[PDB]
């Protein structure tokens, strides 16, 4: 009723490089 | 730090949450000695002719709880060197896994690893994630199992999964089943393990099959040599590309069932109508047996054939794509829009294994 668009917008956006090496 | 520990048919692939790769990568196998005493993964190798070797998740699905509770141990205090009561842990798992098998997976969680918290996501899912997507159809090949999964908004529509019982061990089988066909020796499991470097560094998907048998018919030009360590040089042209054309045609290996392109467009044809036009456009792949070249190719290629001519369709294949189930649960585990999504011991005490669903 409110449980994705923010998770959505994080998971979409995220920056793959931002990821510990 | 998050714990992503994903449960692979023949492989763990754990590490932290944050992480761009897994720390560790090991076989998903347990084994016991037989005389008068456990292993995991690389060891139960390391030790193997003194053990019984069980495969708990060969399938895809836990079968056995024993042994997948080893897996975990061993995966927590050797391999991840953590203590399980300091951080939560996302765990994998497969398509169309029983709900009473997820409750068993997070009643173990927190009753015998004692989690602060967990959370069970499905593999494909996570592959999407990892993709920067949340709508798309997953083809996830991986050890023991192929399964596609069609995936709106974030959440899989398992009404529409398909499940292929082949993947790359059975390839390997057949790699294997070639070549001592041609009169190479080929039982061992220092010698299956010839066979699938063989099949990793070699084997590719046509194009177009019969166009393909039909130049390795023709001119050496596909003929490609690989050294075992015995001196043998053994040649292979063909077997190159029979060996995984298997995926796309199951009665290589005597099976019954539709192709992985089929399978695809099939489990597209049950989605809802107006959802379609974004499946066609959102074809990831995913999982190691995935990584031949010319698979993104071939897909695209059959898609169309099948699709109606106007469907714009992609097919997307990602380098990372054997590791990208593990990697989409260590973004997920670390987004701040994902923390009051853990399932907290709070939680669990106060409703009861039935919480997961
Ligand atoms: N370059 C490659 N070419 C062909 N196959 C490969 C390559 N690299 C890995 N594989 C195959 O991928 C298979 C395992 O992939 P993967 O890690 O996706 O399976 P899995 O996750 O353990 O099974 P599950 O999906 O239930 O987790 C291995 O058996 C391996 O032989
Ligand atoms: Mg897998």
């Amino acid at each position: 009723p409110k449980v994705a668009e923010n998770l959505k917008s994080q998971l979409e956006g995220f920056n793959q490089d931002k990821l510990k090496k | 730090t998050a714990l992503v520990c994903d449960n692979g048919s023949g492989l763990v692939k754990a590490g932290f949450a944050g992480d761009d790769a897994p720390r560790a990568v090991f076989p998903s196998i347990v084994g016991r000695p037989r005389h008068q005493d456990s292993y995991v993964g690389d060891e139960a190798q390391s030790k193997r002719g003194i053990l019984t070797l069980k495969y708990p998740i060969e399938h895809g699905i836990i079968t056995n709880w024993d042994d997948m509770e080893k897996i975990w141990h061993h995966t927590f205090y050797n391999e991840l060197r953590v203590a399980p009561e300091e951080h939560p842990t996302l765990l994998t798992e497969a398509p169309l896994n029983p709900k009473a098998n997820r409750e068993k997976m997070t009643q173990i969680m927190f009753e015998t690893f004692n989690v602060p918290a967990m959370y069970v996501a499905i593999q494909a899912v996570l592959s999407l994630y990892a993709s920067g997507r949340t709508t798309g159809i997953v083809l996830d090949s991986g050890d023991g199992v192929t399964h596609n999964v069609p995936i709106y908004e974030g959440y899989a529509l398992p009404h529409a999964i398909m499940r292929l019982d082949l993947a790359g061990r059975d390839l390997t089988d057949y790699l294997m089943k070639i070549l001592t066909e041609r009169g190479y020796s080929f039982v061992t499991t220092a010698e299956r393990e010839i066979v699938r470097d063989i099949k990793e560094k070699l084997c590719y998907v046509a194009l177009d099959f019969e166009n393909e048998m039909a130049t390795a018919a023709s001119s050496s030009s596909l003929e490609k040599s690989y050294e075992l360590p015995d001196g043998q040089v053994i040649t292979i042209g063909n077997e190159r590309f029979r060996c995984p054309e298997t995926l796309f045609q199951p009665s290589f290996i005597g099976m019954e069932s539709a192709g992985i392109h089929e399978t695809t467009y099939n489990s597209i044809m049950k989605c809802d109508i107006d959802i379609r036009k974004d499946l066609y456009a959102n074809n990831v792949m995913s999982g190691g047996t995935t990584m031949y070249p010319g698979i993104a190719d071939r897909m695209q290629k059959e898609i169309t054939a099948l699709a109606p001519s106007t469907m714009k369709i992609k097919i997307i294949a990602p380098p990372e794509r054997k590791y990208s189930v593990w990697i989409g649960g260590s973004i997920l585990a670390s987004l701040s829009t994902f923390q009051q999504m853990w399932i907290t011991k709070q939680e669990y005490d106060e409703a009861g294994p039935s919480i997961v669903h």
